[PDB]
């Protein structure tokens, strides 16, 4: 019922399309999304992608626009202003923006301005926009929102197993950081950027930056502002990231401590959210999980019980798409407006 | 003397501007950048590379519109169309498009216009005006003022259009198949989703891509005799910079053994084309054919004549470090043949 | 039931136990593990795969030396020669040679003295006394006591044999230039090897390698007249578990459209050629070739032709998955065929299989 | 030190212990005999031919389980199945399968995985996974364990490769049916007896028992040109010890008469081909040929050409003292191409030696 | 003058030769290697590496044993008995075990038993060998010292400037980690080995592990005992790593005070050794300097004045060498036994 496009059907875009027809629960009226690339072509990069192979269902191009999956036809258009993307033209409840250039409050109001209702940004909020981490605020984020933005996969990992970390136990200190992958969001080769660290390859080249990790988890966890605030590393993976933290918690844990409240959270306020983990293992195990975070438990290490090097996998595309559609959900789900 | 603006700061221009740095007959005077990045952009691309890795000398950060490299004060245009950069303002004799997407007639005719007298493009340019001018092969077919705007063909050409010459010289194509193991190139994305780029809108790097260039017929024109001699494929390889380009064919000569052949090969690629083809024998891959500043690295260690007719060459070649040591060969000699 | 000590925990091991296992209705069933990796590496290898992840079902860890794929239950023997190893303590009749090492004919013999009855080792071995079979073209060499060790075509001729059937069958090579993609296996290191050959020596997953191979010159046991047709190498790819054959050649038909190429090479596709030869026409990389059952997925779009006669036909393997499917379809049509093959005979005739141990006896000597 | 616990003391095991004995340059130094000949008798036997009559030497009866011909120490082991042989119990390095039966190729390596390296089937093997050899043509094939287990070709065969390796490549055939008559060996029925054949069950010492032999595209393993140019027929003579084969086939280069034709295998017999090929001309008969060490003894006036296409020739020979000879030089030359192996010592290939032994060396893996 | 054979002529061995090479003031008598692998292999892959292309000197293979790259004779061979390897064979005064089979005070007490005098091991102190990292405690190192061991491009990195960190001011505890490079101590692809995360490809698969890293802190600093310890990371990168570690200085610092103390410290104690560098970056530019790390001073931020994320450049594999030919210098300078 949820008329939603995506604007910008690309990765983060083909992602979330995915994860929804992955999803059930799905009062998401995806019938239309937004390319301005090969519409046709986003139907077949969408009908085919490393973390699923192929698509995870039989894609079917309705049309020029609408493409039919598994017959459930969704339109998707080659436009770029956001006054005038799908979003009226079909009359948009929750806008999707996967381009990530209006990510701003500015670029998602136009998305409504073209005739939508309410927005999600792919990004966190971008100054001006409340961000919504799948986890910890978009619990509280009544639907009554308009422009909304589920935090970053960065964010999206951190916030809820972060806030468990810093209430749990509370924590005095912590340099947040995720080890998120190397995006598109990067020069493929050592091109021109704004950042000239982004500006490399960055295929196997470390971006250590500051995504919408650092604004997110103050502000969707007035807990953890500032105090436990930090970085990013965009690093040179492809696949699922993993969060690179060591908080000094102010109740004082230790290892194990910090696991069991982990689970515990993973069973109260993170489940299907996060997953704890306890293997030696690498992304190609944990690719494709709909967690936020694959809580890494095995290795969230406490020394002087307030150091917690903390270790959480966490789906940076497919599962933070996940939570994407989860939040989309709760828009669609308890539609408040 | 040949006042050098490269239009865009590329991969090809900045190899260039290492090979330029590294070439010592250069005539080609580094002055200007049609660099839409700025100074720190073009320096921490440049003196921040990977082929040659960090720049071997001094990017010299004068004005973000002009900076200098080693007391070479080169000049940014930070800015798109060839005519945005004033290539007469800057006096520019041969403009370096390192952005090879204005490859057509008008495309490098703007860098003309804004005062260029002659242009050399980093693609088989899709303008007739714009010769590909290759290294090996038709760069001597440049007489000097004719078709001032000259392209060069990738990199892929560079390798093929001179052993290619050399084969069909010494072994004769009667049809020459090629599957370069080009670079994923630049007409993809690093993900999937790329643009309308019909199969390239793939990752250009997670899988093998192999699409036919036009490079595989970028060395038609270059070799008049090798007309429709060579369909090729660039398997765009997941490797940044470097390639190996080879031929099959149902052989003009009976197909004496690939020993020979290479052995032909050796004089000519020690002969009539030393810098330009390499017969590779020691057991090598990538990382010295990377910054080869051959045209061609032939691994004649692999090269191979199987029905006689069947034949095989296996011609490396550095596709940008490299192919920029094409493009300043091709520079060098038209700054001969310059008037002046 | 057939059932194997998997020589060796190998991906391929693995390929075959995420595709044998994973084959719900495998006559080849799995019960124990020929492998010093212990039974925690069996899972975190075979239930935490590279190309499939981690497994799709479980692999409940009976012990350290023994396990249950989702309950199939199946050791894991830390042990190396095959001599002693449990393919009589346990009656395995059938081994796969996972490891790279007991490849000579005798030495997948070791197996058979060792309880087991044949070998498919999945690679090309020392020998004709090793006659690979292909899912494809001479599979149905096979019988019971029918060439106990043979193998299966390398990744490549795993890949090449059906389809090379169907073009030089109908198609016919004059002569051919093979040069294939292959993921950089054991052939080398991820650094740079002090292996024997100085080219492959070379890190694995570094620099694209050139790997000459002349596996595609094994020809003479399952295709010996592509010989002269014929000339292979490989491609020591980065990439795990994907690849692609490319075979340009002069065709006897001379001017052969690789339309009409593709046609047959469809129409024994959807012919014999199911399952191992797909023909395939829509642009893609690798991944949508991932994983694809057929060993042949002739990519028909970059299946062009050169001089008329040369057609070039391009065929995705996903090398070690086009593996775990071969493997299984091979080793399931002998298990058919293998001891699970076992009867008796008439008078005149099952005492002749008592001959068959009493070779000397009455009118049983015939034949030099 | 090429000693053989020689798989199955008989007519050819004794024909070649008298041939290998009697011959010096014989590294094939048997020291342990696999059969249920019993030293005494063993002795005996190897004491007693027909074609050599009483043994040219001593054949001393050490004890039982050992003898020493003239006084050379022989075990003896009445033992069948080749794994428990003593091929380790006395470290024995070459196999001559005279049983007949252990033509299965790792029904053989059942020999070297109980200690010994290399078996020969003096007969036809179990198939194609065998390349034989005959002297003349392809020992060198094998090389220092390459093709251990391997057959010395039988009488039409032992004959063939070498002078087909004369006639097929200046003959050169088209097609035909071979015609060979040879004796009836212990491998057929002196009366009519039944229990698997019925031709040799007949009274193959008695009459002309027509018997065909598929062994004519054994060629298959050694000469590939000959194939489907030739299908044999071996006509059990009840003569003791001698054969004779005849290639009537049509021939390509100009059809030209047995005479050239003779001529020419004069030439490759004092060539390449002597000891195994002789073509001799004189109206003769069978003893003539009997005790011929050549496996081709060619009455060249009874070799001759009418259709101008199909060639006659008559290549005699003692259809077991050719063998007996051949398998001296033909395990004689494999006894030379034994160790050998020249000492790179670079400690270069000392990574390819170890790896030869550790493929996955510590750094020298190949084929995953 | 130093007899010194390599043990094991592999990437560490050929990096080491390479480094030595490119490095002068050499009474290293190079004049032998180990290589079990093709010692004829060992000169081609000598004179072939990514991290310089070719070899930085040039020749074939000097006979076979014997090699002189442009350079020297160097004996190598193929052994793998350390009673047994050319140490005594031509008296070695300093083993070098680039195998690291034989890291242990064993294996280095049978090198010397071939014949040899002095051990040096690559890897740091295997438990019962004294840990020299090249910044720290091999200027303690007074040669005397038979066997002994430059600490790991891990510790090589991090000991000598995170004693400038933990000395300079102080530190009340820290988790150091190295974002060290995945090397061919792990498994090419997905196989068997006794850390079933150093098990799958290792080429794109973390390694978060402990090596000699955290033992050797400990070891050649007293001061960065257990508070400044931790674990490390086997990073999937081939090239120069990082370390990553967020200490809590005892006298509070702040980022730029810490990027102070390490240049001050890059003029004293860690010039040549260290590097400080300010720029955002990747290896690619990192690649082949000689230094132990390169200081990242420009990220090392400092949160509560004492939450220093310290961001260093450690040429983990060539530089690391560099510094073992240093402590090689300073067995064959200051020979004292
Ligand atoms: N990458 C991550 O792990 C992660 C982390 C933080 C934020 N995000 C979100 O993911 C996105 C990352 O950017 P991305 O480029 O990878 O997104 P993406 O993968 O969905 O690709 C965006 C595509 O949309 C197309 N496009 C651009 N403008 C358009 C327009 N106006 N109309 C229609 N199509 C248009 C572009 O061609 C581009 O290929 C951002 O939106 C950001 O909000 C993701
Ligand atoms: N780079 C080479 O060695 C070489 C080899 C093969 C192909 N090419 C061609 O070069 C093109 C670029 O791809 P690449 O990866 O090879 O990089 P490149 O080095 O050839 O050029 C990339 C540079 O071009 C610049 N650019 C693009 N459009 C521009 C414009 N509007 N004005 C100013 N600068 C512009 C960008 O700033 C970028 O720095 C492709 O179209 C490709 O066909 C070049
Ligand atoms: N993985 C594939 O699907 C594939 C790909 C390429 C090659 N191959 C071929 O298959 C064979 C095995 O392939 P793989 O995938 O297993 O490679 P792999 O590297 O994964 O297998 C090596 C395995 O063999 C085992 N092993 C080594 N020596 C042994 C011995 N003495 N006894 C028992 N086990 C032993 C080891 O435990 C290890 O698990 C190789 O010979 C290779 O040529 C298979
Ligand atoms: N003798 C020949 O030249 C001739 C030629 C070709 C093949 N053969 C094969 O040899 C067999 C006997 O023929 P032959 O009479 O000429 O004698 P022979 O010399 O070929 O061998 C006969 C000897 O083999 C022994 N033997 C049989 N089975 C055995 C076993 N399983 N283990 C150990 N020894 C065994 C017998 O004791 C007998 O003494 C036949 O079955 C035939 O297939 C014989
Ligand atoms: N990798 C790092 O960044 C770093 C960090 C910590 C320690 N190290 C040191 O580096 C080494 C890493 O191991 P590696 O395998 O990469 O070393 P390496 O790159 O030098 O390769 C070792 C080679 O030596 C050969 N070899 C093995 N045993 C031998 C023997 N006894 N005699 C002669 N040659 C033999 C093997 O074939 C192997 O290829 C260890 O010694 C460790 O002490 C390095």
């Amino acid at each position: 019922k949820l008329k939603v496009a995506i604007n910008g059907f690309g990765r983060i875009g083909r992602n979330f399309l995915r994860c929804w027809h992955g999803r059930k629960d799905s009062p998401l009226d995806v019938v239309v999304i937004n390319d301005t690339g090969g519409v046709k072509q986003a139907s077949h990069l969408l009908k085919y992608d490393s973390i699923l192979g192929t698509f995870d269902a039989d894609v079917k191009t309705a049309g020029d626009s609408a493409i039919s999956v598994d017959g459930k036809v969704i339109k998707v258009v080659s436009d770029r202003n956001p006054v005038n993307l799908p979003w009226g033209d079909m009359g948009i409840d929750l806008v999707i923006e996967g381009t990530g250039v209006f990510v701003d409050r500015d670029g998602a109001g136009k998305h409504l301005q073209a005739g939508a209702k309410k927005v999600l940004i792919t990004a966190p909020g971008k100054g001006d926009i409340p961000t919504y981490v799948v986890g910890v605020n978009e619990e509280g984020y009544t639907h009554a929102d308009t422009i909304i933005s589920n935090a970053s996969c960065t964010t999206n990992c951190l916030a809820p197993f972060v806030k468990v970390l810093d209430q749990k136990f509370g924590i005095i200190k912590g340099t947040m950081t995720t080890t998120h992958s190397y995006t598109g969001d990067q020069r493929l080769l050592d091109a021109s950027h704004r950042d000239l660290r982004r500006a490399r390859a960055a295929c196997l080249n470390i971006v250590p930056t500051s995504t919408g990790a650092a604004k997110a988890v103050a502000l969707v966890l007035p807990n953890l502002k500032g105090k436990l605030n930090g970085i990013a590393l965009r690093v040179p993976t492809p696949n699922v990231s993993v969060v690179d933290l060591v908080v000094q918690v102010s109740k004082k844990t230790f290892a194990e401590e910090v696991n069991a409240a982990f689970r515990e959270s993973a069973d109260n306020e993170l489940k299907g959210i996060l997953s704890v983990c306890d293997e030696p293992l690498v992304s190609i195990d944990f690719r494709c999980t709909d967690v936020s975070s694959t809580i890494d438990s095995s290795l969230t290490m406490v020394m002087g019980d307030d150091m917690v090097k903390v270790i959480a996998w966490y789906d940076n595309e497919w599962g933070y798409s996940q939570r994407v559609v989860d939040l989309a959900d709760i828009v669609a789900n308890k539609w408040q407006x | 003397k040949l006042k050098v603006a490269i239009n865009g700061f590329g991969r090809i221009g900045r190899n260039f501007l290492r090979c330029w740095h590294g070439r010592k007959d250069s005539p080609l005077d580094v002055v200007v950048v049609n660099d839409s990045g700025g100074v720190k952009s073009a320096t921490h691309l440049l003196k921040y590379d990977s082929i040659l890795g960090t720049f071997k000398a001094d990017v010299k950060i004068i004005d973000n519109e002009t900076f200098s490299i080693d007391g070479k004060p080169i000049k940014v245009v930070s800015n798109r169309d060839p005519l945005k950069l004033p290539w007469a303002e800057l006096g520019i004799d041969i403009v370096i498009e390192g952005t090879g997407v204005f490859v057509d007639g008008p495309g490098a005719g703007k860098h003309i216009q804004a005062g260029a007298k002659k242009v050399i493009i980093t693609a088989p340019a899709k303008g007739s005006d714009i010769p590909t001018y290759v290294v090996g092969v038709n760069e001597k077919d440049y007489g000097h003022d004719v078709a001032n705007i000259i392209s060069n063909a990738s990199c892929t050409t560079n390798c093929l259009a001179p052993f290619v010459k050399v084969l069909d010289e010494e072994l004769g194509i009667v049809k020459g198949t090629m599957t370069t193991t080009h670079s994923y190139t630049g007409d993809q994305r690093l993900l999937d989703a790329s643009h309308r780029d019909l199969r390239r809108a793939r990752a250009a790097a997670l899988n093998i891509v192999p699409t036919s260039t036009g490079a595989a017929k970028a060395v038609s024109l270059v070799l008049p005799q090798l007309k429709g001699k060579l369909n090729g494929i660039a398997l765009r390889v997941p490797t940044p910079n470097v390639s190996v380009v080879d031929l099959v064919v149902n052989i003009e000569k009976v197909g004496v053994t690939a020993e020979d052949v290479n052995n032909a090969f050796r004089k000519a690629a020690a002969g009539p084309l030393k810098g330009v083809l390499d017969v590779c024998d020691i057991p090598l891959v990538s990382v010295d054919f990377r910054c080869s500043d051959f045209s061609s690295t032939i691994d004649s260690s692999l090269t191979m004549v199987m029905g006689g007719d069947m034949v095989k060459v296996v011609a490396w070649y550095d596709n940008e470090w490299g192919y920029s040591q094409r493009v300043v060969d091709l520079a060098d000699l038209v700054a001969n043949k310059w008037p002046g």
